[PDB]
């Protein structure tokens, strides 16, 4: 059994919806981080709000599942740095349900902390952003933008995730990248010739390549064979069934592969209310209709927004005489999707679209 | 690869 299936189904549906807002530009997010945060919100939801969140998050034992998956993601390894941490910041004068606070700590280890939103909201925002910055080793410095919290803010539920790994085999830093039918942009390429898992997903007309990090985390890249990015078919037809078949432990066949991928860095910020609403999570965001009585007996809360910020920096860092070129090539000189997979849990930690150097 | 992310869900009073 794939123990991360709900989260993966959500990750893919979320990507499809986000792509409606952003169909062609670079995209990057951590579906894991979002699922975790939303799970903590779900714990406080009731009535129709709850029923819709369960549908959207693909839950149709959830909390014990997150705790177990989180434990596996956080396991000490020696091979890379990988940390996922949740946090709850609550208005100091507010009275939340004792069982909500207890259960959120039990299953999410969110170390519930009081802050002063009512009178010092800007100070509270700075503190929250500083906490995330620390957790992300400086990589996500200002998660919550100006105006995101105010005197009516009652609780901010946070997840931070951080990953730093080295490739099992280092690349060599070696050029035109095809952005669309009217644009080519020079990019620094990285080259590797190594025994790697490579296949082809006919239903998506795309090559898939696995690049392992040291340890049980890998990057999978999906590269299509339109006059825009070339990703229309792949993005519209990708599903859990089609993808999981190919990311599964032993489907693919290892071969000597010559790989060229760009060296790249992405940094993207999102506000997900519109997206989550479109996916079916309406009542949570409806000031009138939301039911978060699980958080507060007074039933006086609603979800105002969900902020997400994610970054990635891909480089050559890892742990002669060959001249033939008869075998597989994977030349990522045009737009591709990629994902960073925790192999033990089968959870997607990060997912993106690289289309514009 | 170095990768990181944050998510923040804001609950507001009404």
């Amino acid at each position: 059994e794939d123990l991360c299936v709900a989260n993966t189904l959500f990750a893919l549906n979320l990507f499809k919806h986000l792509a409606k807002a952003s169909p062609t530009q670079n995209l990057f997010l951590s579906p894991w981080s979002i699922s975790s945060t939303m799970a903590m919100v779900y714990m406080g939801s009731r009535g129709s709000t709850e029923d819709q969140m369960a549908k959207v998050l693909q839950f149709n034992k959830i909390h014990s599942s997150f705790r177990s998956l989180s434990s596996a993601i956080n396991a000490s390894t020696g091979n890379y740095l990988l940390e996922s941490v949740n946090k709850l910041f609550g208005e100091k004068s507010a009275s939340f349900r004792e069982e909500y606070i207890r259960l959120c700590q039990k299953y999410y280890s969110s170390e519930p902390q009081a802050v002063d939103f009512l009178e010092c909201a800007e100070e509270a925002r700075k503190k929250i952003n500083s906490w995330v910055k620390t957790q992300t080793k400086g990589k996500i410095p200002n998660l919550l933008p100006e105006g995101s919290v105010d005197g009516d803010t009652r609780m901010v539920l946070v997840n931070a995730v951080y990953f730093k790994g080295k490739w099992k085999t280092p690349f060599e830093k070696k050029y035109p990248f095809r952005v669309n039918s009217a644009q080519r942009t020079p990019v620094q390429m990285m080259y590797l010739r190594e025994k790697l898992n490579i296949g082809y997903i006919e239903d998506l007309k795309a090559q898939i390549l696995e690049l392992p990090y040291a340890g049980d985390v890998s990057m999978f890249l999906l590269l299509p064979d339109d006059v825009s990015t070339g990703l229309e078919l792949l993005e519209s037809e990708i599903t859990y069934d089609k993808l999981n078949k190919w990311t599964s432990k032993d489907k693919m066949a290892e071969d000597e592969v010559e790989v060229y991928i760009p060296q790249f860095k992405l940094e993207e910020h999102y506000e997900l209310r519109s997206i989550l609403r479109s996916m079916g999570m309406e009542d949570a965001f409806n000031k009138g209709r939301a039911n978060f009585s699980g958080m507060s007996e007074r039933n006086d809360l609603f979800l105002s927004e969900v902020f997400h910020q994610a970054m990635v920096d891909v480089n050559e860092e890892g742990t002669t005489g060959r001249t033939g070129h008869g075998g597989p090539q994977f030349v990522a000189d045009h737009p591709f999707l990629f994902l960073i997979m925790h192999k033990i849990t089968n959870c997607i930690l990060f997912f993106g679209r690289f289309s514009s150097p | 690869t170095e990768a990181a992310a944050g998510t923040g869900g804001v609950m507001t009073g009404r």
